């Protein structure tokens, strides 16, 4: 009962790239919890997005995202050398737990 | 100019006041605005896309028992027990079968006996909903002036293509060679969502109430409730079978389909495949004519010699098409179209595609205009190639007057109180109007809500009965506005 | 069942025709009045009890019209 | 200023119980949930964790429920992972989580960030 | 017409949105926020009241 983002994604800088990822009615699709983590491999993830749009103080501008019903976006603006992490999704369910998603390695050459 | 040739019309002029009027259009009705400069245009509204939807109960239609068992136990000693009576799937039934020394228990009593059986499930429906946010209507905005076969098509663009949400905007229509349009449409209060469930069965969809949508009775289960076996009031789809006293038994109800597009006599259908539009319903505008060009100065008028290749035809209340064609040099020009009586010293009747010009001579062009009652004589050209055409529009009189009565009686039918719409703000009377409208239309509505196309004509038989024979002059106050209004409410329901 | 209760006195109703009108309409005229002549033996029974019942002359045909329209 | 440090268990066979520890430092410990993720080396973020507060009540996933356990101890202000029956595809990173607890004590709502501030991630293998 | 609850929003760190409040009246009012171009009108309707 995982999210469904993709395996990767390719993008050359300067780009505007978007990460997608679905899920059901109870983890996306009625509610407004839905977070974006970076991570860095010799790093702790750190988070990109607050609950559906929101986002950190220190995050720049840079990244943004939506909703359309089940679906989660995440388009990076202005694609520079340092994103190249592995964006894994979340999400809170009725049920009460927390799920996320598979891992969208992005690469910029 | 896809208005020619749909039977709702609704002709509407005035750009009095500031530089707007106000428009309500529906699916099946275009609607064309004249003005004394402000070429005319065309609005039709052609869909009405819910973008993302949840559903919130989904009933089901056709099932089947298996697993099916039963157990019973001696009199007095107590009611049975079955092992599977605790799953919800399991749909059970008490009741008393007779029970003896035959049945090798004793006392001769009326025992107790339980019966399961494992409802599952073959046909669902889904009831999918929406916020009034998140949706969109597409309009259309074909200007006049047609060009070479556009008068009443759908296919092919001929006009702008907005599309209008409750997230949106000013709209500005960018009409190219003409102005810039801008509709302050007010999709919110249009239909009245929240109030709405998409219904929708195996290859169809409609719009229901919603209130109707949650009082029906088969067996349900919630929208989100993925791993569909809790279904909740299953006892709506099986009947326990207990003839005499003795061993009882469950069938399956059947197929409730049939039965349920007998339940829908009166739900609108839409089309929810694909994406889940909607062909009924309406908005109104505030339509916005400050900056709209006619493309018709700057040309010298034509030099003649013209040439028709499809006849006056009157299509649908007086509103007359001509197609000719130019034969001649010069060809940017405008074209001399006017409406006189027998001998040219008046003119009657208005043109209503205002300026038609010629662009590319080996094109003809359309020409709509609307002639009096009586004799006219349409005139095309100058003095060496005249075109001196008769018509004879079917001389009516004041009988348009009162069918333009009975056509605004029925937009007040169809449209409660947004049919004070297609007026600019007359204020005392077109808001006083719209105000009692709407205090004597909720005393109409959730008092006579419910009844149907025979008890409204039966209320409003004995309402106009009892009018007709109280004193203290009360006849007028119980006839003119609750009895014969709610007769001809009584038979123009059911559109 | 769920073929009653025919969602006819909603509103909503627009200029579009419904799923079926023209044929649901005047269905249960008919149906009453072939129900009155295959059993045309309480059409008389409420004839006698709403001629007897309510004094006054509109109050027999009223009650005749709604307890020959209740029975279906 | 908010720092959360942990401690790394080295090795350990299958079928021993191990357990690992975060010091959360600079606020207080008494107001703010505590959970777990793990994320294997190559694979996603699955959720291990539960939900802390004052109470200390629990909320365990689904997967593994029967395999799990607390205990915590405010005074010195660290929360304890209790992982049991380790076996052998459980070689994981397992990192540390936050998030706030209500101002009513209880955790039955989350708060829209979840995990703003992280730990370190305790590395375990198998032999 | 309409009152507004959150008293003089202002606009800090430009990169950060700022959430707004205020009473729309019984009828249907129309929400202007930006000026001359871009001027971000809506429309909200309300029931009864
Ligand atoms: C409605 O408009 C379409 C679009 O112009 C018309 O279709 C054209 O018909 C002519 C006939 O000579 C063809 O040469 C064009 O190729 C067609 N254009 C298309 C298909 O895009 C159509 O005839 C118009 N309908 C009516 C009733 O006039």
């Amino acid at each position: 009962s995982a999210l469904t983002q993709p395996a990767s994604v390719s993008g050359s800088p300067g780009q505007s790239i978007t990460i997608s990822c679905t899920g059901t009615s109870s983890d996306v699709g009625g509610f407004n919890y839905v977070s974006w983590f970076q991570q860095h491999p010799g790093k702790a993830p750190k988070l990109m997005l607050y609950d559906v749009t929101s986002r950190p103080s220190g995050v720049s501008s840079r990244f943004s995202g939506s909703k359309s019903g089940n679906t989660a976006s995440l388009t990076i603006s202005g694609l520079q050398a340092e994103d190249e992490a592995d964006y894994y999704c979340s999400s809170h369910t009725s049920r009460g737990t927390w799920v996320f998603g598979g891992g969208t390695k992005l690469t910029v050459l | 100019m896809r208005c020619i040739g749909i039977s709702n019309r609704d002709f509407v002029e005035g750009v009095s006041g500031g530089s707007w009027v106000d428009i309500v259009l529906e699916h099946g009705s275009c609607v064309t605005t004249m003005a004394k400069n402000k070429p005319t245009l065309d609005f039709e509204l052609i869909e009405t896309e819910a973008k993302q939807p949840a559903t919130l109960r989904k009933y089901c239609i056709e099932a089947k028992l298996t697993n099916t068992t039963t157990d019973s136990r001696c009199p007095t000693q107590g009611e049975p027990s079955l092992n599977e009576e605790q799953d919800k799937r399991f749909v059970c039934k008490h009741s008393m079968v007779d029970r003896g020394w035959g049945n090798g228990c004793g006392l001769f009593g009326k025992g107790g006996i339980v019966t399961c059986a494992m409802f599952t499930c073959k046909k669902n429906m889904k009831g999918k909903v929406v916020q009034p946010e998140n949706l969109e209507y597409t309009i259309v905005i074909t200007p006049h002036s047609g060009e070479e076969h556009a008068v009443g098509n759908d296919t092919g663009k001929h006009g702008k293509e907005i599309k209008i949400t409750p997230q949106s905007s000013i709209t500005e229509a960018e009409l190219t060679g003409y102005g810039t349009v801008t509709m302050e449409c007010s999709p919110r209060t249009g239909l009245d969502f929240n109030e709405m469930v998409l219904l929708q069965m195996e290859n169809k969809a409609w719009l229901v109430h919603r209130q109707w949508f949650l009082d029906l009775p088969l067996p349900w289960l919630p929208g989100a409730d993925t791993q569909g076996s809790n279904w909740i009031q299953k006892e709506t789809l099986v009947t326990f079978k207990n003839p005499h006293a003795k061993k009882q038994d469950v069938v399956v109800l059947g197929s409730q389909e049939g039965a349920m597009h007998t339940a829908l006599t009166g739900a609108t259908e839409i089309q929810m495949s694909s994406g889940n539009l909607l062909f009924t319903g309406h908005l109104k505008c505030r339509l916005r004519m400050d900056k709209l060009q006619l493309k018709g100065m700057s040309y010298s008028m034509c030099t003649g010699k013209f040439k028709v290749v499809k006849e006056i035809a009157e299509t649908q209340h007086g509103t007359i098409v001509i197609r000719v064609q130019y034969e001649g040099d010069g060809s940017p020009c405008k074209i001399p179209f006017e409406i006189m009586d027998l001998e040219k010293r008046h003119v009657l009747g208005r043109l209503i595609t205002v300026n038609p010009i010629v662009t590319e001579k080996d094109s003809p062009v359309n020409i709509e205009a609307e002639p009096p009652f009586g004799d006219s004589y349409i005139i095309i050209g100058v003095e060496p190639g005249q075109l001196k055409l008769n018509w004879f529009k079917k001389g009516s009189s004041i009988g348009q007057m009162i069918e333009t009565t009975m056509r605004g009686a029925k937009r007040m039918a169809i449209l409660g109180d947004t049919a004070w719409d297609f007026g600019s703000l007359g204020g005392v009377f077109t808001s006083i109007g719209k105000a009692l409208h709407q205090v004597f239309g909720a005393i109409y509505g959730a008092a006579f809500s419910g009844v149907s196309w025979i008890m409204k004509i039966l209320i409003g038989v004995i309402i106009t009965w009892i009018g007709m024979n109280s004193r203290s002059t009360s006849l007028s106050v119980s006839l003119v506005l609750v009895g014969v209004v709610t007769l001809y409410l009584g038979v123009m329901v059911q559109a | 069942s769920v073929a009653l209760v025919p969602h006819v006195g909603m509103g909503l109703e627009t200029r579009t025709e419904t799923w079926m009108s023209s044929e649901g309409a005047w269905k249960h005229a008919q149906r009453i009045e072939t129900w009155i002549l295959r059993h045309p033996g309480f059409t008389i029974m409420a004839a006698i009890l709403a001629y007897t019942i309510g004094t006054t002359h509109f109050q027999r045909a009223l009650i005749f019209i709604l307890l020959t329209a209740v029975a279906p | 200023e908010v720092q959360l440090v942990e401690s790394g268990a080295e090795v350990k066979k299958p079928g021993a119980s191990v357990k690992v520890s975060c010091k959360a430092s600079g606020y207080t410990f008494t107001s703010y949930a505590m959970h777990w993720v793990r994320q294997a080396p190559g694979q996603r973020l699955e959720w291990m964790g539960w939900i802390n507060a004052g109470n200390g009540n629990t909320k365990y996933s689904q997967k593994f429920q029967d395999r799990v356990t607390i205990t915590r101890d405010t005074s010195a202000s660290t929360a304890y992972m209790e992982l049991s029956s380790l076996r052998s595809e459980d070689t994981a990173i397992y990192y540390c989580a936050r998030d706030k607890v209500d101002d009513y004590g209880d955790y039955w709502f989350p708060t829209l960030w979840y995990f703003d501030y992280w730990g370190q991630g305790t590395l375990v293998t198998v032999s």
